[PDB]
């Protein structure tokens, strides 16, 4: 069948989080008190297109 | 008996016995097309009934 799409490397760069799982979890109340929006644009966008190539922005 | 009587029952005897020979050749028939085909009410052998299926949101998203 067809080739798979997939995309390039520079589409996949950007600033990563780099911290501990402990870090996260103890700012996790306060980031799902802050960042919901584009949070949940993402979430929503990820059960909706099923397909992370169309979630990456 | 008369024979109008006896040669107009024969034709109705006839007459029956015609339609049932030629319905039994379409039965024969329509039992091989709907075997080969499946296209009908016969032989319509069960799949999975999709009611069973659940559209919820899982756990994860990609499925």
């Amino acid at each position: 069948p067809g080739i798979v799409e997939l995309p390039s490397l520079e589409d996949l760069k950007v600033q990563e989080v780099k911290v501990s799982s402990s870090v996260l979890k103890a700012a996790a109340h306060h980031y799902g008190a802050q960042c919901d929006k584009p949070n949940k644009e993402f979430m929503l966008c990820r059960w909706e297109e099923k397909d992370p190539r169309r979630c990456l922005e | 008996d008369a024979p109008e009587k006896n040669y107009e029952r024969t034709m109705a005897i006839l007459q029956i016995e015609s339609e049932k020979a030629e319905l039994r050749l379409k039965e024969l028939e329509v039992r091989r097309l709907m075997r080969a085909k499946g296209d009908g009410p016969w032989f319509q052998y069960p799949t999975i009934d999709k009611a069973l299926i659940d559209h919820s949101p899982k756990a994860t998203p990609d499925n």
